[PDB]
């Protein structure tokens, strides 16, 4: 979870999302609040299908003594599918999004109880 | 007798919980000692509550209210969510295999 | 991979070598299986 | 105007019965869910074990 | 026959609206449902695959 | 850190601290440059040792337009340890010096990094 990252699928080509990587990122910071103190960085990028393509993101966060570290998966991935967020997302051309923790069994029956 | 069935549908659709006429109670697991807390909140009737506690299917379960649609779609969006993790933990599995 | 790793090892079981001692059996089958576990 | 009111009243009786049902099966995927992540753990520990138990033998050879 | 009129529309889309909703959930089910049945097969087949490492 | 506390251990007695405390506030509003928008304050005074007395001081600020704070504690502290500071320090009788604010972790990985 530490890792922090988040799969991104896009349904752009990916010679459009490498063609235009700072502009995406970017509008990524904007989605996140656009503060100096979030960073995007991008993990890697691939194709998945003529007109889809994943995105590996990581988000660095600094602190007011100067430290700098990783938001968590699993607290990026519940920003990022907040209703409002997530339709945000979608006008980049986010179809879908995935983290790589696997959450203990009590994880998940925190989010079954309270699935909001 | 009309505008009190008009009252009475019109307090079925609703997430209120006059009788809501979408009650189902989902029982989530949770391992002590956090029995204790849990603890319903606005409005549950005790008598639902105890009812759906007496038919318990295994301990260290709690019920859980599922007031109409959304609540279910919300727990669909969960097991998903642990679906994922799910998968991830055995294939973790499968490659230390 | 159960039964795949139980062909493997009655594969290199039925495989030499130099252990002083275990050669490698030869295998039967059907036939004269059945009646090899009768004379059990 | 009651056949308005019969409208309501059979389509509450009618999408009731249906979504008791949803509500019904999503009760029994959860209790699939949790009786695998059950078997899910059992793995977790039986590969652990598996895990030290070669370590142990690369040591040896 | 106004407020009247008006009160029906408004409850009858607030109900359509709901049944929105249950549509929705309809909706969502049988990819999950397909998901959940996956995963006994696995662990019922990574299991077996465990098995064989032990018996290895 | 708003609080602005630094102590200082002197190696002088307690009397001889309070009996020329006038002189002892200059000469640490001379050592930071002696401007008029800087005033040293003494917070407290307590023996030690029998050569030994601790001073607690702070520092206020004005700014060009008229509003006045104190230095934060890890800034001030940040000044009287550079070497050439140190030395003028040590010149009075100072032989240690210790600021209350509990950095955080990133901020003690920072000094680490970067211990000049």
């Amino acid at each position: 979870d530490e890792d922090g990252l988040i799969s991104l699928i896009f349904n752009k080509k990916e010679s459009d999302i490498r063609g235009q990587q700072q502009q995406l990122v970017e509008s990524l910071h904007k989605v996140l609040g656009g503060h100096q103190t979030l960073t995007v960085n991008v993990e890697g990028v691939k194709t998945k299908a003529d007109n889809q393509t994943e995105v590996i993101i990581y988000v660095v966060e600094r602190s007011p003594n100067g430290t700098s570290r990783r938001v968590g998966a699993s607290a990026l991935f519940s920003y990022f599918e907040q209703a409002h967020i997530k339709a945000n997302m979608q006008s980049l051309g986010v179809t879908g999004a995935m983290a790589q923790t696997e959450l203990s069994p009590v994880q998940i029956k925190q989010l079954i109880q309270n699935p909001l | 007798p009309i505008p009190e069935q008009i009252k009475l549908i019109v307090d079925k659709w609703n997430p209120n919980h006059p009788n809501c006429a979408f009650k189902t109670y989902l029982y989530n697991k949770v391992d002590e000692h956090t029995v204790p807390l849990y603890g319903p909140g606005p409005n549950e009737d005790p008598k639902e509550w105890e009812e759906a506690l007496q038919r318990k299917p295994a301990p260290n379960f709690i019920p859980v209210l599922c007031s109409g649609f959304p609540s279910i779609v919300a727990r669909l969006m969960l097991q998903r969510r642990v679906i994922t993790e799910f998968n991830n933990k055995l294939h973790q599995i499968n490659a230390s295999l | 991979a159960l039964f795949d790793s139980l062909l493997a090892r009655n594969k290199k079981q039925a495989e030499g070598e130099t252990a002083l001692g275990e050669l490698p059996s030869l295998q039967l089958g059907l036939a004269d299986l059945r009646q090899r576990l009768r004379k059990l | 105007m009651d056949e308005i009111i019969t409208r309501w009243a059979t389509d509450l009786a009618k999408y009731q019965k249906e979504f008791k049902e949803q509500a019904a099966k999503v009760m029994e995927w959860d209790r699939l869910l949790v009786e695998n992540g059950e078997k899910i753990q059992k793995l977790y520990t039986s590969t652990y074990e598996a895990e030290r138990a070669s370590n142990e033998i690369e040591r040896q050879l | 026959s106004e407020a009247l009129q008006q009160e029906i529309a408004k409850i009858d889309e607030e109900i359509q609206k709901c049944i929105r909703d249950k549509e929705a959930v309809d909706a969502f089910l049988p990819a999950h449902g397909e998901q959940l049945a996956a995963i006994p097969t696995d662990v019922n087949f990574v299991t077996r695959k465990s098995e064989g490492a032990h018996n290895a």
